């Protein structure tokens, strides 16, 4: 979720609606990425609800030898979907403070800060 | 699973079990044709639905009918 | 196994994702659902019909509202020709203020849309005149929708569901909807129309608070009571009456002039009145002739069994039909798809007659200005009316599959033309080659004569007897003094009689060459009618020639046993694709589409060429088929597909961008029509293989990706073509229209 | 002149909420939901 | 001339092609063998071609939502009245920065450098100068914009969906997961019934059918993108100073960047020749533009019904020959399954076709 | 009702590892919801002409 709300909010503060103008551009990413989050974890959590019935069928039955979905049980599952909430809402504002903060960012990065 | 179902105008050629590329059908003694031969479809938890045998029943009209029915994971063709 | 659906074990044994799909489209088949016996069907159904009505409370209420906080009525009723009326207000967050300021009118402070469903017309002529009114009668069908939703609720009830002898009781049911849903309704609608559309027409003011005070008529209850009923017809409205205002008007509640309101160019509504009032006694009439339980009363089902044979207490008009129609009433009375198919096809029949009888005889004030909604209007019912004679036909076939008993039809009507299909189904395949050679070969001689060069070499055919029909109603436009032309005639005079009182005002609207009444018809029009009659020909040959071998034909003798729907037989006997009469249906709905386009092109061109004036644009412009793709269709193009370019976007943008819409749904429709399913059953299977064995990708799906069956794409791109169909020409009728004549 | 949404009628307000919740707040709930129902298992 | 040989090459092209793949899978189901080719590079690529039709089917996508839904990204937002949210050269610039370098080499090699014996380059389409040959543009540089980025990216979306129709019918005309015997079936078959869910086109043949069709998309967008650029900047009228005051007058720049500009500014206001062309010499043209939209739209009674609807009423239609006794010796069949569809196929390409040429051609010869 | 041989069906969470991890997602959880709620009531000028389409222009 960190590694990922972080990304998710530059697409829309550079191409969105709100582009003209910094503020808002690093708002509608950050409100976007907070949607994609929501919606993905609301997604993760309704899988796990649907898949983890009794025995599953396919990948997460008992019986199943797929190497590259390793997380068999439900509580694997609530246990992403909330870490991954919590990385990835994290992660975007992150990245919307390092964007909101990016006049003084800059000039610390330049040594402007040393005067 | 479908339903095949033989009626009794069969006369045993057999062509509707050479067809058949799941083995649903045999041959079973019947003595109402001149073949002794009728066809039967015990393992109809097989069947597809290609309707190849079908195709290959020569009878007008067909001594073999499937009735595409309930579709399992065997009679979609799903290897997956 | 899932728990849904519940109305079917074997498609919750389906392990893949058409069990989702099949589950969608056999939800409203409730006979063949599981554990369904026929009391628990006609009593879901009578709740379902419950569930409808209150549905299409809750649109009509919406509408109310809808225009009575967000549009324009109080503002339109002092302007009905200059005022465009409002349908609803824009909320779309993503309007550029380009497009804000496109959708916002003159008199408007945000956003909105022009209504042209003609409900402000509608409402005006039948006595509303405020957002009050507006708002009173959707909160009324608010709490009316509750009601029907409580009555369908409540019809569920163990102690309220019906017995199946009360569902089958079809003397009754007869007697209450002719006598009580036909006449007191109509009764109660003359009830209105005296004490608050002809008033509020008037200019007085009628409410739920003085129409206790205010009398209908001067004398009232007087003539009706002592017998003088021609008092009633008295003192009419002037010919220079203002509608909604007291100059020019009569104190008349229940006359008969004929003809239009020459102010309004609608129809009358004391003519209206009236009208509604002899349909009421008519029906309340008709609902007395069959017995409940009072003795009296006829039995419908010994007037069906009594024409058996020949004799004059027999079938006389057709002797030799064997069995004549017993079983019939049996046929109709427990076959819910005979009811409905038969009852589709009367719907279909009544709502071809409301189209074709609204534009020639507008019954709402100025809406015969309102040129757009005037035609939205014929084309929304002549599309909702083809839809309803396709389901007719769909029915039938259905009927003849499910419920169809040949033992009980032996040798009756029904048995009897089952039996002689061939007949039918080629000599309706004679009369559609016959049309389409010869009015195609007449359209493209005409073609090769105007390109070549030789407009005057065209075959040109004058449609004589509609033109002769045109006559006989008083139509001088020809020269043919026939019956009512001839103004000395036996039916013009009523020689014993002399009391058609409507002839004058009838003859002043048909030879007013102005409306929409009988318009005149020339040769373009002759083969457009062919091709119409083409058209409905070559429908009824697919939809009854599906019907028919719905049982089965030679291709497929077991064709009963297999259902209505099914893809086919399979590749033997040369192959069996379509086979069933589902998809008779299907290849019918092509027809019905291409049918109505052609029917609703004609009236579209017909009336741009009279509106604009022009109208020999029409005429010697429709007799050959490059007219038609350059004079109607590539002309009124230019404004729909500028209503967004690279310069600025005006108030049809939308309908562009819903011509562009339709016409994407329309191309993805053949892509579902023309590609079949093991071409994506293969592609299918390759994703599947590229998901189980990428990294990081954890779902997975609980049912097995499948591609759609057959008769399921068939059904999935015949949508696809439908609503892309409706929605390119709904998109161009709307901007075609309402760009020319704002 | 119009350079945002407006409304010219009686709570205009509603509309500024009503849209977000018919059109992109409610319907992921409501798939949700209708996703729920139709993979349960008996 | 220039636009029907470049249209006939390409039309001529796109269907040689589409026989490559028609014959690549007539060798699959016939002349392949299995102890002949073992572990070599034929017999590795029908052993993986899940991968490889998987990843067609991944860049088929990625290209279609990246050239066309930005199309209908660019409709949305000229409806709107935000033109500066558009893929345009005005809005979200999209500047083929490759193409434009590859030009620019091509123009900076021919100095008097990197081809020092050449004086003009290689064409004046990358660059140089303006021949104008008796008043009329010869060549003269094609500038390449967002519009170009757009339409070329639509080019490659077209041809990798040709290539997954036809690789698809070539690699699984042996046999597939569904159908594990196809090669026993032929390579011309309708069908394997409809069970499996229903196995309708499965055979190679029907692959080379449905690309066909994608051959037919990706070629007419070819040729329309050549008419409209040319036509727009490089064909015009030079003047007695020089200036060049193109055909269409420049508007592809702006208008080829949305659908409705396509439908507007190039179908609707380009057909203007080809409707308006009755009682002149160009009327030929005309009629059969009619006559193209006739038959692609007769090709859809083939494309969309099926056999066994023509089959049963062919019965009527026979028993009513039964009975005046004209029955003939050669019993009426109607057309089969994989013949319905090459009938279809052949309609819907000769119509589309013969409207294309008819639109071309009286254009190019009303206006030069 | 959080004996072994409690009946109740309205108290499920019968280990005290499921009360502190709902502990930590309740803290979690409602410290970031609040923290939402503040952002939007900040930003409610720009959330405001965002969903009345000011930012179009
Ligand atoms: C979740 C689950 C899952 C997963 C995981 O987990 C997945 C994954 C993958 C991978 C591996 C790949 C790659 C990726 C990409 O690039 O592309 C994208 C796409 C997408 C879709 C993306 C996806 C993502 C996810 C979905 C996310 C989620 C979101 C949220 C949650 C929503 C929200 C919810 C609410 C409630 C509404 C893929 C793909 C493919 N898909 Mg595939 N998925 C899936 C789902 C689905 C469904 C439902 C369908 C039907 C539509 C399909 C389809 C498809 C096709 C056609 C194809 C192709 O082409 C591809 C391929 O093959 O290659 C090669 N698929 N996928
Ligand atoms: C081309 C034929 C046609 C035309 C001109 C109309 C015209 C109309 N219809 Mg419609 N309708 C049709 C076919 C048609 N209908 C068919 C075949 C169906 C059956 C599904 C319907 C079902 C229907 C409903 C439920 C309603 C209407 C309504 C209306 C009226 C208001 C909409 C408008 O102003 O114009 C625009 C016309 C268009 C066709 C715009 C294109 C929008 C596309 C088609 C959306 C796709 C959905 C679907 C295919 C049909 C939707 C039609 C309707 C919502 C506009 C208008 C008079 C409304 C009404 O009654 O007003 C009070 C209404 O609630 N119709
Ligand atoms: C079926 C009739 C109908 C239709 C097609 C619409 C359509 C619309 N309404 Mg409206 N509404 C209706 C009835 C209807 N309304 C009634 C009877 C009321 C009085 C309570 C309202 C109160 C209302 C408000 C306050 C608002 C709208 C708004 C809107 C617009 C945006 C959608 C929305 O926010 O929904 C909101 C809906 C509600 C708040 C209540 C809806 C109650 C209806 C009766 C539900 C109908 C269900 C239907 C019959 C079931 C069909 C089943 C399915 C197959 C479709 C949209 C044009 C918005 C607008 O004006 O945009 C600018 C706005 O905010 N409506
Ligand atoms: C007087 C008593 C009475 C009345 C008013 C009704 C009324 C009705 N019954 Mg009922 N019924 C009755 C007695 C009655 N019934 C009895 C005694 C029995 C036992 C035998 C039944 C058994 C029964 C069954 C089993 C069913 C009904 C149904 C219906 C509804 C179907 C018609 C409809 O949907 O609305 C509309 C129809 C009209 C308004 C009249 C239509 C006339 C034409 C087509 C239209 C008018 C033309 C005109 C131009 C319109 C212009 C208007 C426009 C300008 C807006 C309807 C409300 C159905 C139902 O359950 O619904 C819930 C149904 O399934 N009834
Ligand atoms: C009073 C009207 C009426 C009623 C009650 C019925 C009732 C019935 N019909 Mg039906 N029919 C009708 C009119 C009617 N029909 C008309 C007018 C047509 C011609 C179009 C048909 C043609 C027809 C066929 C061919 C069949 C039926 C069948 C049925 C039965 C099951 C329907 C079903 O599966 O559930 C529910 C189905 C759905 C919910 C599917 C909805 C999708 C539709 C097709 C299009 C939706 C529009 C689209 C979403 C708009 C979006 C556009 C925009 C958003 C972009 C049911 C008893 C079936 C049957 O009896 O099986 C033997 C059957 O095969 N009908
Ligand atoms: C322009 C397209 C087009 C044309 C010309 C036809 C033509 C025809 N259809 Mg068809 N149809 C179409 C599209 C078309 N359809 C589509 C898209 C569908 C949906 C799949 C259907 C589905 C359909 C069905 C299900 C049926 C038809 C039938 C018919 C035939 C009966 C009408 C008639 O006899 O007129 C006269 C004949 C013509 C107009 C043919 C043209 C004659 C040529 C030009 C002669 C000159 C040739 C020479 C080389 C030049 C006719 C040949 C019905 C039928 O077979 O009736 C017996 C039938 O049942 N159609
Ligand atoms: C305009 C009509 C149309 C459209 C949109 C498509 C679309 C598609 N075709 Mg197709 N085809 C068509 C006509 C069409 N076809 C016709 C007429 C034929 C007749 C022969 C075929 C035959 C055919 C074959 C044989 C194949 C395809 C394939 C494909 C897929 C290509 C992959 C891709 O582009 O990803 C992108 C998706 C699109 C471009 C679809 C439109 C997406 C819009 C622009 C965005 C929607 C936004 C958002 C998601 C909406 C959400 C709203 C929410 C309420 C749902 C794609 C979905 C190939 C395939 O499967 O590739 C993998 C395949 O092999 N087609
Ligand atoms: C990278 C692509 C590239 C390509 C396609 C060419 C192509 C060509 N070069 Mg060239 N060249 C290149 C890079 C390239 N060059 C580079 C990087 C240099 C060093 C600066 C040169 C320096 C060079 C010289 C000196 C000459 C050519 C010449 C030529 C032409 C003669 C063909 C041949 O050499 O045999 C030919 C069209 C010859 C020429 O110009 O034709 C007369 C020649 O005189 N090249
Ligand atoms: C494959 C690869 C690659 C790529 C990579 C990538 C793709 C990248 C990236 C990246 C990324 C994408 C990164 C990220 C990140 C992140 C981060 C760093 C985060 C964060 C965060 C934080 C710190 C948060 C915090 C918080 C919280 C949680 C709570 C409250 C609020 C706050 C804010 C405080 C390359 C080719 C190059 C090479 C190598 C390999
Ligand atoms: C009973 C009921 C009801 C009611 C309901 C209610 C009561 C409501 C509500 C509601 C609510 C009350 C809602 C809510 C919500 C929420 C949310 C949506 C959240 C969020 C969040 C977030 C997203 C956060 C984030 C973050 C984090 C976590 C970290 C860092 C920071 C941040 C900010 C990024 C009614 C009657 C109506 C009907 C139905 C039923
Ligand atoms: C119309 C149609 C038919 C019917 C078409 C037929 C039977 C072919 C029509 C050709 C006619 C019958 C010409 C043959 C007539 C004789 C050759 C006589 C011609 C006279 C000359 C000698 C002058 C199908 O068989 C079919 C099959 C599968 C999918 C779609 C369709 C389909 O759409
Ligand atoms: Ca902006
Ligand atoms: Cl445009």
């Amino acid at each position: 979720g960190m590694a990922h709300g972080y990304f998710l909010v530059g697409p829309e503060v550079v191409f969105g609606p709100l582009k003209e103008g910094s503020h808002g551009a690093n708002l509608s990413g950050l409100i976007t990425a907070i949607y994609i989050t929501v919606s993905a974890c609301l997604g993760i959590s309704i899988f796990a609800l649907a898949t983890f019935q009794g025995d599953p069928r396919g990948t997460y039955n008992s019986h199943s030898r797929d190497r590259l979905r390793p997380l068999r049980k439900k509580e694997d599952w609530y246990q992403l979907s909330g870490g991954i909430l919590m990385g990835s809402l994290g992660g975007a504002i992150f990245a919307y403070a390092l964007l909101e903060n990016f006049e003084l960012l800059d000039s610390i990065l330049r040594g402007a800060v040393n005067v | 699973s479908h339903s095949v179902k033989i009626y009794d105008t069969c006369i045993g050629c057999t062509q509707c079990v050479r067809a058949c590329p799941t083995d649903v059908l045999e041959m079973v003694p019947w003595d109402g044709c001149r073949a002794g031969q009728i066809a039967a479809s015990p393992r109809t938890e097989d069947c597809v639905g290609c309707k190849r045998c079908e195709t290959a029943c020569p009878t007008d009209f067909l001594s073999i009918r499937v009735y595409l029915g309930a579709e399992t994971s065997r009679s979609m063709g799903l290897a997956y | 196994a899932t728990k849904f659906p519940k109305f079917s074990q074997e498609l919750q044994q389906d392990p893949t994702t058409r069990r989702i799909f099949y589950s969608l489209a056999t939800a409203h088949d409730f006979e063949s659902h599981d554990g369904m016996t026929e009391e628990s069907l006609y009593q879901r159904i009578f709740a379902s019909h419950f569930g409808h009505l209150a549905i299409i409370f809750l649109w009509t209420s919406g509408i109310l509202f809808h225009v009575a906080w967000q549009g324009n009525f109080e503002a339109w009723i002092k302007d009905p020709l200059n005022i465009s009326p409002i349908a609803h207000a824009i909320w779309d967050p993503q309007f550029g203020p380009a497009a804000m300021d496109a959708f916002t009118p003159a008199g408007a402070g945000n956003p909105v849309n022009f209504c042209y469903s003609g409900v402000y017309h509608w409402w005006y002529t039948i006595g509303l005149r405020t957002n009050g009114d507006l708002f009173a009668g959707a909160m009324f069908l608010l709490l009316l929708a509750a009601v029907m939703l409580y009555a369908g609720w409540l019809h569920l009830q163990p102690r309220y569901r019906p017995s199946l002898a009360w569902f089958k009781n079809a003397e009754s049911r007869l007697n209450h909807h002719l006598a009580g849903l036909f006449g007191v309704s109509s009764l109660a609608w003359t009830g209105h129309l005296v004490h608050v559309a002809i008033p509020e027409s008037r200019g007085q003011h009628v409410g739920w608070d003085n129409f206790l005070s205010m009398p209908p008529h001067p004398e009232g209850l007087k003539p009706f009571f002592t017998g003088n009923w021609g008092a009633y017809a008295l003192n009419p409205d002037t010919s220079e009456h203002l509608f909604n205002t007291s100059q020019g008007a009569g104190t008349a509640i229940l006359t008969f002039l004929g003809g239009f309101h020459p102010q309004t160019e609608s129809l009358w509504l004391t003519d209206m009145a009236h009208h509604h009032l002899a349909i009421a006694v008519i029906f309340i009439i008709a609902g007395h002739m069959y017995r409940t339980n009072f003795g009296i009363g006829h039995s419908i089902k010994e007037m069906t069994e009594s024409l058996q044979g020949p004799g004059w207490t027999g079938f006389f008009i057709a002797p030799n039909t064997g069995r004549g129609h017993k079983g019939i009433y049996d046929a109709y009375n427990n076959s819910l798809h005979f009811q409905l198919g038969w009852h589709l096809a009367c719907l279909g029949v009544v709502t071809s007659l409301v189209a074709q009888h609204m534009y020639a005889m507008p019954p709402y004030a100025f809406i015969a200005r309102d040129y757009t909604t005037t035609a939205a209007l014929y084309t929304h019912h002549q599309y909702i009316a083809g839809f309803l004679m396709l389901g007719a036909f769909a029915h039938g076939g259905i009927f003849l599959i499910r419920d169809y008993d040949p033992v009980a039809n032996e040798n009756n009507v029904l048995a009897r033309v089952l039996d002689h299909k061939e007949a039918i189904i080629s000599h309706l395949s004679w009369v559609s080659l016959f049309l389409g050679f010869h009015t195609l070969a007449l359209y493209v001689h005409n073609d090769c004569e105007v390109a070549f060069g030789s407009p005057d070499k065209q075959i040109l055919v004058e449609p004589v007897f509609a033109q002769w029909i045109q006559a006989v109603h008083g139509k001088a436009l020809y020269g043919i003094s026939s019956l009512l032309s001839n103004p000395d005639s036996i039916a013009s005079t009523a020689w014993p009689n002399h009391a058609n009182v409507w002839l004058p005002g009838w003859l002043e609207a048909i030879n007013n060459g102005t409306n929409s009444l009988f318009l005149a018809i020339g040769p373009g029009d002759f083969l457009v009618h062919h091709a119409i009659a083409l058209g409905l020909h070559v429908t009824t040959l697919i939809l009854v020639k599906g019907a028919l071998d719905a049982r089965g034909s030679k291709l497929m003798p077991d064709k009963k046993d297999f259902g209505y729907a099914f893809p086919c037989d399979g590749p033997g006997r040369g192959g069996t694709c379509d086979i069933s009469a589902w998809d008779s249906v299907y290849l019918a709905t092509f027809w019905m589409l291409n049918t109505l386009g052609w029917v609703t092109f004609y009236w579209h061109w017909k009336h741009l060429a009279i509106w604009s004036g022009n109208v020999a644009q029409f005429n010697e412009g429709s007799t050959y088929l490059m007219g038609w793709f350059r004079d109607y269709l590539w002309l009124n193009s230019a404004q729909l597909i500028n209503g967004y370019n690279p310069y600025g976007t005006n108030n049809l943008a939308i309908w562009a961008w819903i011509f562009l819409f339709g016409h994407l749904v329309w191309a993805i429709s053949f892509m579902f029509l023309i590609t079949w399913r093991g071409y994506w059953q293969e592609l299918i299977e390759t994703l599947m293989w590229a998901h189980e064995n990428t990294p990081l990708s954890f779902g997975y799906p609980k049912d097995k990706p499948v591609a759609l069956s057959i008769v399921q794409a068939r059904l999935v791109g015949l949508v696809h073509f439908t609503v892309g169909y409706i929605a390119t020409y709904g998109a161009f009728l709307i901007a075609s229209t309402g760009s020319r004549f704002p | 002149d119009a350079t945002q949404l407006e409304g010219a009628y009686a709570a205009a307000w509603l509309p500024w909420i009503m849209i977000p919740m018919i059109t992109y707040i409610l319907p992921f709930p409501i798939f949700a939901i209708a996703f729920l129902w139709i993979e349960r298992e008996g | 001339t220039v636009t029907s040989l470049f249209t006939h090459h390409m039309w001529i092209g796109g269907f040689l092609i589409v026989g490559a793949a028609a014959h690549a899978g007539i060798f699959m189901v016939r002349d392949y063998d299995p102890a002949e080719n073992v572990n070599n590079v034929l017999d590795r690529v029908l052993r993986h071609r899940d991968a490889i039709i998987s990843h067609l089917v991944w860049v088929c996508q990625f290209l279609g939502f990246h050239s066309f839904a930005m199309y209908c990204h660019n409709d949305t937002m000229r409806a709107f009245g935000r033109p500066q949210d558009m893929f345009s050269d005005t809005g979200i610039q999209l500047q083929p920065i490759f193409a434009q370098w590859v030009q620019h080499i091509q123009t900076m090699a021919v100095g008097s450098t990197t081809a020092p014996g050449v004086a003009s380059p290689a064409s004046y389409a990358f660059g140089g100068g303006l021949v104008a040959v008796g008043g009329k543009v010869a060549m003269m540089p094609i500038s390449l914009g967002t519009a170009d980025f757009l339409i070329h990216h639509i080019h490659a979306f077209t041809i990798h969906v040709t290539v997954l129709v036809l690789l698809k019918g070539v690699l699984f005309a042996r046999n597939s997961r569904l159908i594990p015997d196809k090669s026993e079936l032929g390579f011309r078959f309708p069908c394997d019934g409809p069970g499996r869910g229903g196995t309708c086109q499965v055979s190679a043949w029907d692959h080379v059918f449905l690309g066909l069709f994608w051959m037919y998309n990706s070629i007419a967008m070819v040729i329309f993108h050549f008419f409209w650029k040319m036509q727009s900047d490089v064909w015009g009228a030079v003047d007695a100073n020089g200036t060049v005051s193109h055909i269409t007058g420049g508007n592809f720049a702006q208008s080829s960047i949305t659908i409705n500009g396509w439908l507007r500014d190039f179908l609707w206001a380009q057909a203007t020749q080809v409707i308006s062309s009755y009682g002149s010499a160009l009327s030929a043209y005309g009629l059969m533009f009619l006559a193209g939209h006739f038959v692609f739209a007769f090709s859809l009674m083939f494309l969309f019904s099926g056999r066994g609807y023509w089959q049963e009423l062919i019965e009527s239609i026979v028993w009513a020959h039964n009975k005046l006794r004209i029955t003939t010796a050669i019993q009426p069949r109607a057309l089969s399954i994989t013949q319905g569809r090459a009938v279809g196929a052949a309609h819907y390409l000769l119509g589309s076709i013969v409207t294309t040429w008819a639109f071309f051609l009286a254009r190019m010869a009303a206006i030069g």
